[PDB]
């Protein structure tokens, strides 16, 4: 499993490092399409669903850090 | 008409822009997540440069493949300007080619179509969605004309794939054309599906299969949010001027294509990562041209 | 005001200045959940630009706990 306060502060960690994006629409994208998915997924009930979309959110949250922090190379 | 590249697919290529086994692997990776998104197989997939090569290779190929016995090809007078140009040396070289017109909808006329086809036709290529206006060509009903007419069917998907939803056994393809740049992937790199019976730089082709799969991932998300956009555009002029019209069949339109008229048209696109401040704009630099 | 807190979380949570009281809990006065909570408690250093850490956070529950925390 991964209880509540574990995806509370994944969703709070795409949030601060969705808002570092350099480019604007990469960032309204990025924080509406969080917001979104997190509000609609909110109330699953399935455990073997609910591991899979945080394990997918991971993922996502992966590439955000590393194109972030790519385009923070270059400033 | 191109795209910007989504960071994802950036992502995934990276990797491959820093290093030059694992090349097949990750190629075949790339073909699955096409064929996957177009309910192809993978060996049906082939990749190249673009939907320019992938449109000359279907055109072409079968046009010169079955000189010998079929002489007449048919496309629609509103094609991708490289189509217009390939038929056009066709024709140079001996094939009769009937451009057909599309009706004021924006939509081929079916029984114009099979009237059309000849004894000696050996293929049909129809965009699947009239980027002009934004009207989805009946890409299904085509199809079953083609395949109970024994013509090779051909579709110029650039600007459907991601879009609206595809079937290549639903809708008979025996032939579509893929571009990378025009669903947020790589400029360089394309798809031609090649129907069975039963070269190309990896970085763009991991490219073009990341973007395939993040499309077939985003196409309700993003169906309806370019929908959200789309009325908000089209209300908001329609309120500060109740004069302008929507052309096309309404119940055929797509996402992401708006095509308005004044009292001459202009055309709006709206796509992934449009943001409501530019549709807010674009409304006003709009309304402020008072002719 | 100087204090103008309830303009931040009266704009994230959709609600008019006279129901953002001083003791209005944002979970069952405000009425939010705790994807909203996270949103606001963000939004917070838009206007003061500070860092309430991830551990000395979850019991600022009232809008006064805000304005106290900020001061
Ligand atoms: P609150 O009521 O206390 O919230 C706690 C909740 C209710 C959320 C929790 O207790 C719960 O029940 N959760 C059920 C399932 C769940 O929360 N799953 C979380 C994962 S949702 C997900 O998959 C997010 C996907 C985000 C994709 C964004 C892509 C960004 C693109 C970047 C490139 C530009
Ligand atoms: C852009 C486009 C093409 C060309 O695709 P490329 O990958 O740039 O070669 C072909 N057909 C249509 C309908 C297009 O919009």
């Amino acid at each position: 499993a991964s209880s509540r306060a574990q995806v509370l502060a994944l969703y709070r960690a795409m949030l601060r490092e969705s808002k570092r994006f350099s480019a604007y629409n990469y960032r309204t994208y990025a924080v509406r399409r969080i917001r979104d998915a997190f509000r609609e997924n909110k109330n699953v009930k399935d455990p073997v669903e609910i591991q899979t979309l945080v394990n997918k959110a991971k993922r996502d949250l992966g590439v955000i850090r590393r194109q972030v922090h790519i385009g923070q190379l270059y400033s | 008409a191109t795209t910007p590249l989504d960071p994802r697919v950036l992502d995934a290529m990276l990797p491959y822009l820093i290093n030059y086994w694992e090349s097949e692997a990750a190629m075949e990776r790339a073909r699955q997540q096409v064929a996957s998104l177009i309910g192809a197989d993978p060996r049906e997939i082939i990749f190249t440069s673009g939907a320019t090569e992938s449109n000359n290779i279907a055109i072409k190929g079968v046009a010169r493949f079955y000189r010998s016995r079929k002489k007449h090809l048919i496309t629609t007078q509103t094609e991708h300007k490289c189509v217009l140009d390939s038929c056009r040396s066709l024709e140079a070289e001996g094939f009769q080619v009937t451009y057909l017109p599309v009706q004021k909808s924006g939509i081929i006329d079916l029984k114009e179509l099979e009237a059309a086809i000849q004894p000696d036709t050996s293929l049909v290529s129809v965009m699947t969605v009239n980027n002009e206006i934004g009207v989805k060509q009946p890409i299904a009903e085509i199809g079953r004309i083609c395949s109970s007419r024994k013509v090779y069917f051909h579709t110029d998907a650039a600007q459907a794939v991601g879009k609206i939803p595809l079937d290549v056994n639903d809708m008979k393809i025996d032939l579509m054309s893929i571009s990378g740049h025009k669903i947020y992937g790589p400029k360089g790199v394309g798809a031609i599906y090649i129907r069975r019976r039963p070269t190309v730089p990896t970085p763009l082709v991991v490219g073009l299969g990341a973007a395939c799969e993040v499309a077939q991932q985003e196409m309700e998300y993003d169906h309806k949010r370019i929908s959200k956009l789309s009325e908000r555009l089209i209300q908001n002029i329609m309120k500060s001027l109740p004069d302008v019209v929507m052309n096309g069949d309404p119940k055929h339109h797509y996402p992401g294509c708006i095509n308005l008229s004044f009292a001459s048209s202009i055309r709006f696109g709206i796509g992934r990562f449009t943001t409501e401040e530019e549709v807010d704009y674009t409304v006003e630099k709009c309304i402020q041209h008072v002719k | 005001i100087e204090e103008r807190v309830k303009k931040i979380i009266g704009e994230q949570l959709g609600v008019k200045q006279e129901e953002v009281t001083n003791n209005a809990s944002f979970v069952e006065d405000l009425g939010a959940d705790s994807l909203d909570t996270v949103e606001l408690v963000m939004a917070l250093e838009e206007e003061f630009d500070t860092e309430i850490p991830d551990e000395e956070a979850e019991k600022i529950t009232t809008v006064q706990a805000a304005i106290d925390y900020i001061n």
